[PDB]
């Protein structure tokens, strides 16, 4: 059973904009890129396919600077396919991920891992989803960051 | 001091002493797994994950064999020196139902 | 009236001198911990020995910077 992926972005302030524009190593490439004009939840959809839906995680942050989180998904079984929705909040985000992004302009990248042991090499998913850009100046000038 | 504690061979006094230092290793029964690895037999890590050139930075690329290994969480202390972290796609698997100890670069 | 359960302990200062009639008391600020632990937690560590020290669970610490 393939999965339908979605990301509910429940920002509390100026969210920003997605940008899956640049081309990278296309390993199990993304079949769909979507969005939503909603107000409180700027949900995104990417109905892709993978091989092994055991290791399933959403790493959001800066890969080169080594500040990334780990978000588990919200699974739904209807009888058709899998429904994997991971709800990312803005406010609860770690302080460093906000302070660094605020001080240094770099797009917060999103990565999705779908994998397991049984699959053969290169059959599992590890790729770049989107790049959020921060807008609001909420960044304390004296913090442990 | 030099300490070693692998899954299945982790003491309690060493774990407590490291907890007093701000280093929290995974307990017994928790192991590191990485599927996007060039090694299917054991755990292997390249020199890309070296984190301090004043301890060791390889003049040319290399990879280190680790096998069944563990990971630790660190605090924001001036005295802690991270040397080698877990691969980005790695994760902690527990035999029981324990929430994953670590995940990605935070191990 | 003062009871030995009224006065809590000092974890950041050390008594170095008390006059003969207790009129003048001189304390000295202790040096900070080499490991970086708070002096409060060194004090608690000294004042507490429990067989079942605590559960396995996990720290609620934030992201390493």
């Amino acid at each position: 059973h393939v999965s339908f992926p979605s990301t509910a972005g429940k920002s509390r302030v100026m969210i920003g904009k997605v940008e899956p524009r640049i081309g990278i190593d296309e390993t199990v490439p993304t079949t769909i890129t979507v969005e939503d004009p909603n107000e409180v939840i700027q949900v995104n959809f990417a109905i892709e396919s993978t091989n092994k839906p055991f290791q399933n995680t959403l790493l959001i942050g800066l890969p080169n600077k080594n500040l990334e989180m780990a978000f588990e998904p919200e699974i739904k079984d209807n009888g058709k396919l899998s429904m994997y929705k991971y709800r990312i909040d803005l406010a609860k985000l770690d302080a460093a991920l906000l302070q660094e992004a605020s001080r240094s302009p770099e797009p917060i990248k999103a990565t999705l891992i779908l994998a397991s042991s049984t699959a053969k090499p290169k059959e599992n998913l590890f790729r770049e989803i989107l790049q959020l850009n921060l807008n609001f100046d909420v960044d304390h000038s004296d913090s442990s960051l | 001091i030099l300490c070693m504690s692998s899954p299945g061979a982790v003491p309690n006094t060493i774990r407590l002493f490291l907890n007093e230092l701000g280093i929290y290793p995974s307990p017994k029964g928790h192991v590191i797994r990485d599927y996007f690895s060039p090694s299917s037999e054991e755990l292997v890590v390249s020199s890309n994950h070296l984190l301090n050139k004043y301890v060791y930075n390889a003049r040319k690329s290399e990879d280190f064999v680790f096998g069944e290994s563990s990971a630790a969480l660190l605090e924001n202390r001036e005295q802690i020196v991270p040397i080698l972290n877990a691969p980005r796609t790695s994760f902690t698997e527990s035999k029981g139902k324990c929430n994953s100890w670590t995940s990605g670069s935070q191990g | 009236m003062i009871t030995p359960l009224d006065v809590p302990p000092l974890d950041y200062f050390d008594e170095v001198f008390t006059s003969e009639n207790w009129m003048v008391r001189i304390y000295q600020l202790k040096k900070d911990d080499a490991q970086g632990r708070t002096l409060r937690d060194v004090g608690e560590l000294t004042r507490s020995s429990t067989k079942t020290r605590r559960s396995i669970k996990r720290p609620e610490l934030g992201l390493r910077v």
